[PDB]
RNA sequence: AAAUACCGGCACGAGACCGAUAGUCAACAAGUACCGUAAGGGAAAGUUGAAAAGAACUUUGAAGAGAGAGUUCAAGAGGGCG
RNA sequence: UUAGGACCCGAAAGAUGGUGAACUAUGCCUGGGCAGGGCGAAGCCAGAGGAAACUCUGGUGGAGGUCCGUAGCGGUCCUGAC
RNA sequence: CCGCCGCAGGUGCAGAUCUUGGUGGUAGUAGCAAAUAUUCAAACGAGAACUUUGAAGGCCGAAGUGGAGAAGGGUUCCAUGUGAACAGCAGUUGAACAUGGGUCAGUCGGUCCUGAGAGAUGGGCGAGCGCCGUUCCGAAGGGACGGGCGAUGGCCUCCGUUGCCCUCAGCCGAUCGAAAGGGAGUCGGGUUCAGAUCCCCGAAUCCGGAGUGGCGGAGAUGGGCGCCGCGAGGCGUCCAGUGCGGUAACGCGACCGAUCCCGGAGAAGCCGGCGGGAGCCCCGGGGAGAGUUCUCUUUUCUUUGUGAAGGGCAGGGCGCCCUGGAAUGGGUUCGCCCCGAGAGAGGGGCCCGUGCCUUGGAAAGCGUCGCGGUUCCGGCGGCGUCCGGUGAGCUCUCGCUGGCCCUUGAAAAUCCGGGGGAGAGGGUGUAAAUCUCGCGCCGGGCCGUACCCAUAUCCGCAGCAGGUCUCCAAGGUGAACAGCCUCUGGCAUGUUGGAACAAUGUAGGUAAGGGAAGUCGGCAAGCCGGAUCCGUAACUUCGGGAUAAGGAUUGGCUCUAAGGGCUGGCAGCCGACUUAGAACUGGUGCGGACCAGGGGAAUCCGACUGUUUAAUUAAAACAAAGCAUCGCGAAGGCCCGCGGCGGGUGUUG
RNA sequence: UGACUCUCUUAAGGUAGCCAAAUGCCUCGUCAUCUAAUUAGUGACGCGCAUGAAUGGAUGAACGAGAUUCCCACUGUCCCUACCUACUAUCCAGCGAAACCACAGCCAAGGGAACGGGCUUGGCGGAAUCAGCGGGGAAAGAAGACCCUGUUGAGCUUGACUC
RNA sequence: CCAAGCGUUGGAUUGUUCACCCACUAAUAGGGAACGUGAGCUGGGUUUAGACCGUCGUGAGACAGGUUAGUUUUACCCUACU
RNA sequence: CUGCUUCUGGGUCGGGGUUUCGUACGUAGCAGAGCAGCUGCUGCGAUCUAUUGAAAGUCAGCCCUCGACACAAGGGUUUGU
RNA sequence: CGACUCUUAGCGGUGGAUCACUCGGCUCGUGCGUCGAUGAAGAACGCAGCUAGCUGCGAGAAUUAAUGUGAAUUGCAGGUUGAUCAUCGACACUUCGAACGCACUUGCGGCCCCGGGUUCCUCCCGGGGCUACGCCUGUCUGAGCGUCGCU
């Protein structure tokens, strides 16, 4: 809610820096495996735990 | 006709959250949140249910920042006990000590004889 | 003490073993993503080519998507593509 | 032919150690909440009738696991809709 | 990669409602049908049933589709883009996507207190992980007020600062436990794309603090002689002074003082009635800007102020007090209820003041009418921001007073007053010790703060007709927070549109004559329905039954009578709402919509109210008061526990 | 018919009440009553298979989303159906599943695992279809919940066995 | 005897099939079609779980004994028919 | 099932016929229960009366139009013994 | 006629089988056999010029020093007295964690020291060193109508 306690506002600090795609720059390196972020989480698809 | 919001998140008509509709300068409505209504002080005989007089009904911890003429009325148990169970507690003080003086001189009678 | 035990741990060698629905659950950002209040449950998913040379430039469309060209032995290998 | 998972798939159970009362059951603590009306109990004042206990009468009063009924709570019947 | 000769095996598939992966027919089929509803023009754009803007017509209708918060969510917030995928049609659109930006506190919460409770230590048990128990089997205090030698900072001056050891001390419990309980103290305007009691401007306020204590005021300048000289007076001395006033309740800006003690506040339930206070609504005027004017309307609509904190003042209330003595009893309420234990009557005093006024304060705000600043602005001017009546009105709040209980409705932190009188204070002053008085000074860290709060930000796999705790609450009709209609505010008809109007559906209705013949069964539907006014049975636990049953009136308009304040059996002046009566009148329509009981005579069961199988049984079942036995006088009954000098009933009898 | 009588008889033989009741096998008991007609309801009748006293008997005002019955009024419940409205279905733009499926899909008889879509013998047979529709597919659904079997279990009980 | 062309009803009581009775009538014949017909209905009866009674059983429980309350799902496939 | 140039044709509008409902708005009235103001005038006023068998609807699936106004001399796809 | 439908082949889609690889397993054998109050395992949260995950790491944060190695790192920017890699013995190693001052709110204390406020002279702010229980040996101050002792 509004009302947090300062540890859960960390954890979903982590989570939101988290949650931003890949770097263009990425896949134009020479072991190239990353197409995409698989790990990137959405407000209405899965509720972070919690 | 101004229906309005409380200021803080205590959402419930709570005794604490407690209200009052205030006109603005603005010139709107908007609630301030009253202060309880702080009691007189009781007396210490504790039979009498009419508070005491010369003393502020206040809420308790406010009477730091009172000055002691505020607190108390001048007199012998002023702002501690009513000034009727005060005058009643001065003369049983008295004729229950006269009554000790009795049975003192009724003493000095009952064994000079044997 | 020594001979003795060792499906964990560190560092190694080897196999008439398995070859991506097999072999560990996991050959990959795997105890990951995800599910359950929790204990716990728990995946799928390897491959362009010798080298990105990963399709310049022209032209239709609003763009997706095309037609020409161009690289290559091969795109009858065009970015999840032997 | 056995004994072992014993050709592969299958029970209802039994056991051991753990996790849960965010639903719900009940106690407890601490807060919040429940239009508008109808009947009109005790107590109370005046009056009327007779000899007292008394007996009648008109107001007042606002009780009740009271009644009609909203919010809330619940879930009868249509065995309606789906 | 393979043939031959040997070797070895996880060695051959159509099946196992086999396992995993993929794809068919069904099929462009079912479906995109809950809660009234959208149309027109323009813009941006490649593109419009949907987007945006204006104009229409509508819905929610203050128990809301409105404005906010708790829990949950965690960036969903806000802007700028693109519009691949997602948003069950679309899309220039979004809560999607990608780049960014955004949550500011002594005062608002958290922190703190304790609640039911949780839970260490001692102890006990325990094979042991541990467990019991929380004051019970414990040497459970590391604090002060006091006295010398030493000692450090300061002219060791004499205190702050230290140590030894001697005087002095209950709570009986570590610790945790509330973002709705306790809990000092911030409110008004302005500001952002998104933040405000947080930011800016301006007004206060709470707590804490200071080494030789920074200013004023109080404590504190009285008494009585002895000389000088025209007297005030000057000056030498023996004394006082830890404040004053009121008959009182109590007052005055301070008004010393510890361990100890005592009390109060914190700190009390639900319900009823009544009164005051606001806010809101209402009413008659006066401003301002709009609406209407085809006729009528001195019209209709919007707007018309003033914070915290001080003072003053109405206004409530008193179970406070002073003379004073009451039967011919008096006062007094809607109800009460009060009185020789001192009523009426008079004079006071106190507490509450959320109202009025004033400081704040017009400088702001708002309504306006203008002028610039091309944009650099909290731009600058002119006016207004008014005067009354109001009331069983509604809501909140402050009181007064009752009623109900085999129901008695929290602790603790914290704060304050009192009673005591150990002490301290100075020697007539340059007074002292001391102060809850008026200013002054410094400080307030830490964490949360965006947004949704629900027919689209939460939980139900989802933009799911479910579920999910609260605050504010306009006008009309009306008994009404009923229903319906409208204003502020919000919305685009709830995951799609267009054209048809067949069957059969789902949800509404209407039916000639009959009337339950239908059918297991009057199931579904209907009827009845409000109010006034009559009238009301059997039976009864005399409470009821009862809105029994069964009748009459209801519209509009127009009068009449009755029902009140106020100012000094009267006149004058301001009325706010009903009841009753009679007229007149319409095509007998009139509780015209809405709201909104079918009724009687019996039987069985259960007294009733309550409860019950969440998701097929709401019942005659359960519970129930009542009634009746039974156990037990504490080393006890009844029960728990692996265990114990263990635990529940038990804060018991 | 049975007060009364004789015996057996056990702990003592059902008392007060109540009834074809939510309790009566026979049963649609018998009589009355409500009807034109009543296996219903009701009041009576009691040798009552198998009523009966806190395993409570008999009643009972008030009350009930409880179970029955008759009556009045009211009605499309019915005679006997018709019409209207909204939303569907329907048609189209866009979008787009699922269950189910040996192969499949016209019948009569025959035989057959005794009830054929196919086999035999006759009927016969004509593309692709749309809205309906509920006859059939012994349609789908879910390894019958009944029943029996298993030396398969579980919840419960006691005079089972062992603790 | 030829004969099934066409008729064979309205109701009271019971879930009833079965009867029984009222009344009309030309007559109020008997049957079959998975004891026709539940993706046609209805759910009264049976025959789940809740309850009550009687008898039975020490008891849990039992009864073609009586009693009340009790979810009746899907067609869009192929035929058949329209 | 029909219609789409006989200077003719349907449609649109208007006019009649029809029928439905039952007397519009405005005006006028010493008609109106009355009451209120000024000294008879005059306001509010349900309603009644005349104007008025008035007003309003009427084919969208009614009848006749010969009155207006346009429009109709087309497009598309196929088809041979 | 065609259309519809079936059969077959070609080509093309759909789908990911087969086959070929293989920085991964599994199995067996060998040597070694080392965690922690000097803060383990674990967990949280951080850190790169552009970096979400994965690894690497700890405010000195994809690492410092040192020794070796001897010219890169590389997706793209930028700037030999040793680039970069391995090694690693020096240093450093935030927060929870047996977790240690008392509590889990990162909330509240104490004592000694220092520095601002000052020129010790307190409040205030910041920093630092200590503050957990059980126990062991010694130490210290005590306690007892324990046992006695001397006056």
């Amino acid at each position: 809610s509004s009302h947090k306690t300062f540890r859960i506002k960390r954890f979903l600090a982590k989570k939101q820096k988290q949650n931003r795609p890949i770097p263009q720059w990425i896949w134009m390196k020479t072991g190239n495996k990353i197409r995409y972020n698989s790990k990137r989480r959405h407000w209405r698809r899965t509720k972070l735990g919690l | 006709v101004q229906r309005l919001t409380y200021r803080r998140r205590l959402s419930y008509n709570t005794a604490s959250n407690k209200t009052r509709l205030s006109r603005t300068p603005g010139n709107r409505i908007v609630y301030l949140y009253t202060k309880k209504v702080g009691k007189a002080p009781k007396s210490a005989c504790g039979v009498c249910p009419g508070r005491l007089r010369g003393v502020r009904a206040v809420r308790p911890k406010v009477l730091m920042r009172l000055s002691k003429t505020k607190k108390h009325v001048s007199r012998a148990y002023g702002g501690s006990m009513c000034a009727k169970c005060v005058r009643d507690r001065i003369k049983r003080a008295f004729l229950i000590e006269e009554q000790k003086i009795v049975v003192k001189v009724l003493k000095a009678q009952a064994q000079s004889q044997k």
